[PDB]
């Protein structure tokens, strides 16, 4: 924002006032559009500086007019008040009127205002504050009065008079008024006059309020606040030799009044304001004999910084801060000693919020001796280290808040040659902090300090350098710090070893796991920088925290240990040498003892068994992929075992960890697998690979069923020179997994992973055409595609819900993960008929109601269409698909959005192969229960059918398909209901306009037999309602089927649901108003009055006689009792 | 005695819950002078529940008072009942959020959250048990959202064994013209699926609508929004302020209504619908109560539970009826052989009775639905997230603050999930 | 309040400076203020009260007060005494007889506890006068010499003319901002 570019419209909003004060509804539109419009300014108003005066103005001449009314007047005030709450009174007030002429005309305002007016609270601001404005006059309230003794009988009282009887009355109210009277006084009592005249009144009537108040009362404790806040203001903008005289007093009965004691912040905080405003009328200003006043003010600005909330300590530090610039060099000492107490060992992490502050306000006068170096640097080292958990939550954000702010106190508080002894341990602390600290508050506070100290001074090592790199919005993205900016700054060797050495102590064995995962992130980062210094100094350190009683401690060691061995190992790499070179016997000696350490002490049980396991796997896995010396050791066969318990126990995981867990297990059982267990080059062992498999394969029949999940993606995780002549058996037992038994109905997560392991299988091993228990080959290709097509079908519906759709998702990764490994490899083996068949089943996939499923199939569809190396073939209108989906479009599509899928998808339908799995896809978007996908689907069916309506063939192909789909899915009840639904919406729409003109169609003569039979003895009032709509739909079409039709919904009239038989009658006499063919004239007032009149929720023998009846005139045979 | 700690974020939080307080004042009969003069021995009988016991018998609220500008914390402390509320409980900064969910909830949201949780904490140790923390707040609003996801987060870490409720509203673009409000929607959704027990969706789109049809007014302001809200909040917590045979605690409800951690969405009506002023029009029976309470016209949400599941269901009604005509009543609707069978009530709704109707009203009624429809309003929002985060609009505010591209791409993917989950439950069978 | 809000509060504090115009009556104290926005003072009339003015000058915002120079609105001037961060005293230079005034009046505002931290600017008005005293022999009556706890400077100028007040007004922000910041 650079200017206000809304002038015009806030220039008509405020000439609208004059003609807008009289509505209640426009009032407050008015308002809110006023509120909306000076908001976006909040956080810098300044802009709005240029505009203030005229829009002052304008406000001003409506309510400095005598025509104008109280109403229009109060929403003026309410407007002004609108601008000194953006811009601040403090600001906007300098600009308010003062002349002479404005001190009778503001206070004959103040004087007709209703006190106990809650809605008119904004014009008493507004009232009290102009007539504090207008008491800097530079003349006596008596030459304004003139002649008292005018009036015969009765005097008038003086300006000055009411004015303090007008201050005394706002200063004892409950609205924000008082707030008003506080900013009044301070410019009332401030001046000569008033001074020598009513000072020594408004002092002994505060005096009475504080003496006769209490912070129990509401009111008393509302008599409190203003009082100290009058006080306060009155001894901050009042002369020093004016008030000393009353100080003695005011210190006297505040001690009296008890505030420390009371359960009031507030009145805390303005007891201490007070406390410290009386401290400086003693002493005299300085620019940079001790009365005993001064001691006890002390004494209380010191307890102050103990308090339990920090807008007192704030205060407390502010006033011993401003004590101390006016004492002596000598008290000075004294004052810093006393306060450096609150950092003691007993001390709360209350108390050190307040003495950073105080210290920062010493250090910003400079009143810090060199003598405190050696101290007050001791403890800033800690207070920006300070990060505790007490209990269930964590303590340290406001504690490194002010240490940030005492450094940053500390580029003015020293020379340059004063501060150079602790520029080696301040920049350290500094750097470290803005670099691994967790708040974003206080890394970039520590960002500002560093910024200040380069700046002013310039003796930290690379001022410039780390200040641009690391500058304030670089320090944005915690995760930037960690892995980037980190190793920019570790660069130099001023900023290696602290860090790593920080990071290792507190870092490490932080509580937050995100945190301890991304200092070990660091560290795999740091280590480059510092191999000799990683693998000499901090390996052995994290190695003795992974034998330590913590278990956050234990985790975050093992993962540095991992994260180190895994940077190391990539190191050497480059130079083609052994890990063993920069790890001793020792380091690699106890590498081969953690989990048997683990194991032998039970860590692997309660809630810290989970993160022990998933630490330990980590660790593994970084081991294995290094190539580490530990082939034919026994420690290998207790690698492996500690996986397999977790896939047996993996239900024993919370339900928020199992899935990392299981991939974690996964992942280092494929690590393990392709480096400890090779005979030769391109063999395997004998042993190992018989006896793992057969444990797999033997486990995938446990009841249990995570424990089917994971050993399904174990067996997908396997290598390729492990599966040479055993791929005939691990297919076999994956897909006896994948068929759903009458005791694995509920079983869907196991043929998911059991499809997902097939993929990655199939994908290792490749294609070898003559190899079938090696490789994919064309004698064992057909099958893995039928058993990935038997579980497309999955539609198994539960208490779960449909969970079977989830299979459905592994079913779509995992046939594209096949189908583009063979046109990569053989493209022949890729069939018509199977390429075909999984075309049409991701088309169906891709026109579900779900929106997540249907847009994982959409994206897999443009997949598989859009990959030309080479071009998949046997694509049926392979050109027509690649037209209707164009590259250039796909590139940004909703297809999670039904509006931007439906209408792209129902195109599928002039496609013959598409356009029947197509449709029955649609079908249950067309007909299920969501509002916006029955919508979206909707229009886009007319949208298509509006194409195709005056065609004969068209038309006839669309209502056969159609009926082929219901008469395929017929008695089905998640088809049925659906598509009597999308049947009843095609023919309300009137779409089969054309078949109603001859008699009796070859279409709804089998629909209407169709619908009889699925309705034929059913219960459900949803069905029985789709049923009854259908029933009511159909009558458009002349001949015998309008009179079965009318049979049918005669025979429905008397069903033993009264429900039922209202919404029948309700449903034709919308029928029969709407086609007027049906019945004639003649007959046609003899059948409204009867639906009418006759109540079918009543009795049932007394509707049959009336329903009877309506069968007489309808024509429609009477029905009898079978 | 159970005592629950009242809090309000925001400036519409802030109205809504000084709108209810100033409500249930009148109910309760506490004179805005802060004493009672209520004439009901049924008053007093769970009035510490939202009130404090002071000296004089006089009764001060729970409620603390939260915001980063002080314009509407000024507008409450004036306002008809703005005496009952501690001074010390107003925690106010000076330049707000800007309708920025990074600068409200990372910089000056965590600035004064200490200050926040001070009064906090100051107000939870003057209980003698206390039960659990409620929040009133937006979700197309920077300072609103942003400091009561940090707040509920904070009660989380701090308090583990307390239920949070939070009555969000959910904005809509007929009552605001902010193009950022999606984006501070999305991640308040991500961070109260994470911490959050209990969250009434109040659509600003369905209370739009019923001020504009339904009350037939011609131009709607927020008058004619909060005071609905208000009634809806009033009629929520029947039984919760007053005497009643139905358990009324909060942890055994919300472990009724609360059967999935994830789907805690609840949908709450009331019937029969009023304005401001002209309240007191006549007295519905039981029968045309319920009908209108179930109806998706006298629904705060812009969703229809029809268009859906019932997961569960919480009646409530207050006037001058017996249990045995509402227990008739249900058992009626359900009978499929019945003259008065309908196709939107469940068979198991949580019936309640009360003696104290609100004012300018004989009989009164309130549901608070479980049904999976509400998901439908989750991808209201969700496609506003695709037609500005793929284009970048406005990500230098957020990126630019602290936040990745990281914090999106999760809460996306969780809105995602969460709906994923609502659509598939929806199609479980009613065994 | 964190260490950020502190330092966004420090700045915006800075960016806005406080100068405070005084002197005897009829010294051009509101000449020169309508002089250096650009306005007329033909149409100026004598202030009877005092007058406030919010300008912009090399990026610093300038608030100049402008009291009245009579003896009855000098028994005020202690109400403008604070947050001051310079004060601007007008002298008449064709103005022999009350010359023992001004020195009377500066040295009373020199031994303010309020006006200690202030950058003092010496405006000799009425130049142009064919007897005006040149700045050497104003330099000698006030007693500006003496002075040591204050930085103090004497520049002749004429409000009629605009002339030698900008360079007056520029050596007093450089001596403000010389500062870093200044005492409550
Ligand atoms: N129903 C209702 N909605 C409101 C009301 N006030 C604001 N809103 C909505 O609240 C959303 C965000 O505005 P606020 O909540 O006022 O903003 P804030 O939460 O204080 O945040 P900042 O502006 O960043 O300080 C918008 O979508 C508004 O439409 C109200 O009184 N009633
Ligand atoms: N010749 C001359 N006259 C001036 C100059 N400045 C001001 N005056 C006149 O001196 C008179 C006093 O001016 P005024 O500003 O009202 O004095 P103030 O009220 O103390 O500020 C006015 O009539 C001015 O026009 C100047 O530089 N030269
Ligand atoms: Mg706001
Ligand atoms: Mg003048």
């Amino acid at each position: 924002l650079e200017a206000f570019g809304e002038s015009a419209e806030t220039r008509a909003l405020l000439g609208r006032l004059r003609e807008v004060h009289g509505g209640g509804a426009e009032r407050e539109v008015a308002l809110e559009r006023f509120r909306v419009i000076m908001d976006k300014y909040q956080e810098q108003p300044h802009l709005l500086d240029p505009h203030l005066e005229w829009m002052m103005n304008l406000l001003l001449d409506i309510v400095q007019d005598q025509t104008s009314p109280a109403s229009l007047v109060h929403l003026a005030f309410k407007f002004l008040y609108i601008i000194t709450k953006v811009r601040g009174y403090k600001t906007f007030l300098r600009l308010f009127p003062h002349e002479v002429a404005d001190v009778e005309p503001v206070l004959d305002l103040v004087t007709i205002q209703n006190p106990k007016d809650h809605e008119a609270w904004e014009t008493r601001y507004m009232l009290l504050l102009w007539l504090s404005v207008t008491c800097l006059i530079p003349f006596d309230f008596s030459r304004l009065d003139g002649n008292l003794l005018t009036q015969p009988g009765q005097a008038r009282m003086s300006i000055m008079d009411r004015i303090l009887q007008i201050a005394e009355s706002y200063l004892i109210v409950s609205d924000k008024a008082r707030d008003a009277a506080a900013v009044l006084v301070s410019r009332f009592i401030t001046r000569p006059d008033v001074k020598q005249s009513k000072m020594a009144e408004f002092l002994d009537w505060s005096l009475c309020n504080l003496a006769r108040s209490s912070f129990q009362t509401m009111q008393g404790v509302i008599t409190m606040d203003g009082t100290l806040q009058a006080l306060a203001q009155i001894f901050k903008h009042g002369k020093r030799e004016d008030c000393l005289p009353y100080a003695a007093t005011v210190l006297r009965c505040l001690d009296g009044c008890r505030l420390p004691e009371s359960n009031q912040t507030l009145l805390r905080k303005l007891g201490v304001k007070l406390v410290q405003r009386l401290g400086l009328t003693f002493l005299k200003p300085k620019v940079a004999d001790v009365p005993e006043g001064v001691e006890r003010v002390i004494e209380q600005l010191l307890v102050g910084l103990k308090d339990k909330d920090t807008v007192v300590r704030w205060s407390a530090a502010k006033g011993i801060g401003r004590m101390a610039g006016r004492l002596p060099r000598a008290l000075a000492d004294d004052v810093v000693g006393s306060v450096l107490d609150c950092f003691s060992f007993q001390e709360t992490d209350k108390a050190w919020h307040g003495g950073c502050l105080a210290l920062a306000e010493l250090g910003r006068r400079g009143l810090l001796l060199p003598s405190r170096l050696v101290d007050v640097v001791a403890v800033i080292l800690k207070a920006l280290t300070y990060d505790e958990k007490r209990g269930a939550c964590s303590v340290g954000t406001n504690v490194r808040d002010a240490a940030c702010y005492v450094c940053w106190a500390f580029a003015r508080a020293y020379e340059p040659q004063e501060l150079k002894p602790f520029v080696t341990a301040i920049s350290s602390a500094l750097v470290i902090a803005a670099v691994f600290d967790r708040d974003i508050n206080c890394r970039r506070a520590a960002s500002a300090a560093f910024q200040e100290n380069v700046g002013r001074q310039g003796t930290f090592p690379h001022g410039i350098d780390i200040l641009t790199t690391a500058d304030y919005f670089a320090v944005g993205n915690r995760s930037n710090c960690f892995l980037v900016i980190s190793v920019f700054i570790a660069g130099f060797p001023e900023y290696t070893q602290p860090m790593i050495d920080h990071l290792v102590t507190m870092k490490i064995s932080h509580w937050d796991g995100v945190i301890r995962e991304l200092a070990a992130r660091a560290l795999h980062n740091l280590a480059q920088q510092a191999p000799e210094f990683s693998a000499t100094q901090v390996f052995p350190r994290l190695l003795s925290m992974t034998l330590s009683p913590d278990l956050h401690m234990r985790h975050g060691s093992i993962l540095a240990c991992a994260e180190v061995a895994y940077a190391l190992y990539k190191l050497a790499a480059q130079e083609n040498r052994p890990v063993t070179d920069h790890l001793d016997e020792q380091a690699v000696q106890g590498l081969k003892q953690i989990h048997q350490q683990l194991y032998d002490r039970q860590l692997y049980r309660g809630l810290g068994g989970q993160l022990m396991r998933q630490a330990v796997c980590v660790l593994i896995e970084k081991l294995s992929l290094s190539k580490m010396p530990f082939r034919g050791d026994t420690v290998i066969d207790g690698w492996q075992w500690l996986i397999n318990d977790t896939l047996r126990h993996l239900h024993l995981i919370s339900s928020h960890s199992r899935q990392q867990m299981k991939d974690a297990a996964v992942s280092a059982l494929a690590a393990l697998c392709s480096e400890y267990y090779m005979k030769e080059p391109g063999e395997a062992d004998p042993a190992i690979q018989e006896e793992l498999i057969t444990q797999y394969l033997a486990e995938l029949r446990n009841p249990e069923e995570m424990t089917r999940c994971g050993f399904s993606l174990a067996l997908g995780a396997l290598p390729g020179f492990l599966l040479k002549g055993r791929l005939q058996q691990v297919l076999t037992g994956l897909r006896a997994v994948t068929h759903t038994s009458p005791e694995d109905v509920s079983f869907a997560e196991s043929r998911r992973d059991g499809l997902k392991a097939i993929a990655r299988i199939c994908q290792t091993v490749g294609v070898k055409a003559g190899a079938p228990d090696e490789a994919v080959c064309g004698e064992n290709v057909s099958q893995i595609y039928c058993a990935l097509l038997g579980c497309m079908d999955d539609y198994t519906t539960d208490s779960r819900g449909d969970v079977g759709t989830w299979v459905r998702k592994a079913a779509m990764t995992s046939l594209m993960d096949l189908t583009l490994l063979l046109a990569r490899s053989q493209p022949e083996l890729i069939e018509a008929h199977t390429c075909e068949r999984i075309m049409c089943c991701v088309a169906q996939q891709a026109s579900e109601k779900i929106d997540r499923f249907r847009a994982h199939a959409a994206s897999v569809f443009l997949t598989l269409l859009h990959f030309d190396s080479p071009p998949i073939p046997h694509v049926p209108h392979r050109g027509e698909l690649e037209k209707l989906f164009p590259r250039s479009d796909v590139a940004s599509v909703n297809w999670s959005a039904p509006s931007q899928a439906f209408p792209r998808i129902t195109q599928l339908l002039g496609l013959p192969t598409y356009r029947y799995h197509v449709l029955l896809g649609l079908v249950v978007s067309l007909g299920g229960l969501t509002e916006s996908t029955i919508r979206h689907s909707t229009q886009s069916l007319f949208e298509y059918m509006k194409g195709i309506q005056s065609d004969p063939q068209a038309l006839g192909s669309f209502s056969g398909t159609l009926l082929q789909i219901f008469e395929d899915n017929l008695l089905n009840e998640r088809v049925s209901v659906p598509l009597l639904k999308t049947l009843d919406h095609v023919l309300t729409h009137g779409c089969f306009d054309i078949f109603t003109t001859e008699e009796d169609h070859p279409f709804a003569v089998k629909l209407l037999a169709l619908c009889k039979k699925e309705i034929k003895n059913s219960k459900d009032i949803q069905k029985l309602l789709s049923g009854i709509a259908v029933f009511c739909e159909m009558v458009q079409f002349p001949g015998d089927v309008r009179r079965q039709a009318l049979l049918q919904l005669c025979l429905l009239l008397c069903h033993r649901f009264p429900l039922i038989r209202k919404t029948t009658a309700s449903q034709v006499y919308e029928t029969l108003l709407t086609y007027s063919d049906v019945v004639g004239a003649d007959v046609l007032d003899e059948v409204v009055t009867v639906l009418s009149d006759t109540a079918w929720d009543a009795e049932l023998a007394v509707v049959r006689e009336q329903r009877n009846r309506l069968c007489d005139l309808l024509g429609v045979p009477r029905p009898q009792l079978v | 005695m159970r005592e629950i700690v009242h809090i309000q974020a925001g400036q519409c939080g802030n109205q809504i819950g000084a709108k209810f307080w100033e409500v249930i004042s009148d109910e309760h009969g506490i004179d805005p002078t802060g004493t009672y003069h209520g004439d009901s021995d049924l008053q007093l009988d769970r009035i510490s529940v939202y009130y404090n016991e002071a000296t004089g018998g006089k009764y001060v609220p729970r409620a603390i008072l939260v915001d980063l500008e002080p314009g509407t914390m000024d507008s409450v402390r004036s306002g008809p009942f703005g005496q009952i509320f501690r001074p010390d409980n107003f925690v106010f900064g000076q330049s707000g959020a800007g309708n920025n969910w990074a600068k409200g909830h990372y910089t000056e949201g965590a600035e004064l959250v200490d200050s926040v949780l001070d009064v906090v904490r100051k107000e939870a140790e003057s209980c003698d048990c206390l039960q659990g923390f409620q929040l009133t707040h937006s979700l197309g609003g920077g300072t609103g959202s942003g400091m009561g996801t940090l707040l509920i987060s904070k009660i989380r870490e701090e308090y583990p064994d307390r239920i949070m409720n939070t009555f969000s509203v959910v904005p809509s673009p007929k009552v605001s013209d902010t193009v950022v409000e999606p984006y501070n929607a999305t991640l308040s959704v991500h961070q109260l699926v994470e911490n959050t027990d209990e969250t009434y969706c109040i659509d600003n789109e369905a209370l739009y609508d019923i001020c504009f049809r339904t009350l037939k007014l011609t131009t709607p302001t927020y008058g004619d929004l909060n005071h609905l809200v208000s009634a809806t909040m009033s009629g929520v917590t029947t039984c919760l302020r007053f005497p009643g045979q139905l358990n009324a605690d909060l942890r055994k409800l919300a472990v009724n209504m609360v059967p999935f951690p994830r789907l805690h969405f609840f949908m709450p009506g009331f019937a029969p619908l009023t304005s401001r002023g002209s309240q007191q029009y006549r007295a519905l029976t039981v029968p045309e109560l319920t009908q209108q309470v179930f109806d998706a016209k006298n629904m705060m949400a812009a969703c229809d539970p029809r268009h859906g599941r019932y997961l569960t269901v919480a009646a409530v009604f207050r006037g001058r009826m017996s249990m045995k005509e509402v227990d008739e009543q249900m058992l009626n609707v359900q009978n499929k052989n019945s003259s008065y069978f309908v196709e939107w009530i469940p068979n198991n709704v949580k019936t309640a009775v009360c003696d104290i109707p609100p004012r300018g009203l004989k009989m009164a009624v309130t549901f608070i639905g479980n049904s999976t429809a509400i998901q439908e309003l989750f991808k209201r929002i969700s496609e506003q997230f695709t037609a500005m985060f793929r284009r970048k609009a406005f990500l230098h505010w957020y990126t630019g603050e602290g936040m990745d591209e990281m914090e999106f791409t999760e809460a996306e993917s969780n809105m995602n999930d969460l709906v994923s989950e609502y659509q598939q439950y929806q199609d479980a069978t009613a065994e | 309040m964190g260490l950020l809000t502190i330092l966004k509060k420090m700045k915006q504090k800075e960016r806005e400076l406080r100068l405070l115009m005084l002197g005897l009556d009829n010294a051009g104290k509101t000449t020169i203020l309508k002089k250096f926005n650009g306005e007329d003072i033909d149409t100026i009339s004598p202030t009877l009260g005092f007058n406030i003015k919010t300008l912009e000058h090399r990026g610093f915002k300038l608030n100049i007060w402008d009291v009245g120079g009579q003896k009855s609105l000098r028994s005020y001037w202690r109400n403008y005494f604070e947050s001051t961060d310079g004060l601007i005293w007008v002298v008449d230079s064709a103005d022999r007889q009350r010359m023992q005034d001004c020195q009377r009046e500066l040295q009373s505002l020199l031994v303010e506890e309020r006006l200690a931290g202030a950058t003092l600017l010496i405006f000799a008005n009425k130049q142009d006068l064919p007897g005006a005293l040149s700045s050497n022999a104003i330099r000698e009556v006030l007693e500006l010499d003496s002075i040591r706890s204050h930085h103090w400077c004497i520049q002749g100028c004429s409000a009629v003319t605009g002339e030698n007040l900008l360079p007056g007004i520029d050596w007093l922000l450089d001596d403000i901002s010389s500062r870093i910041f200044t005492a409550d």
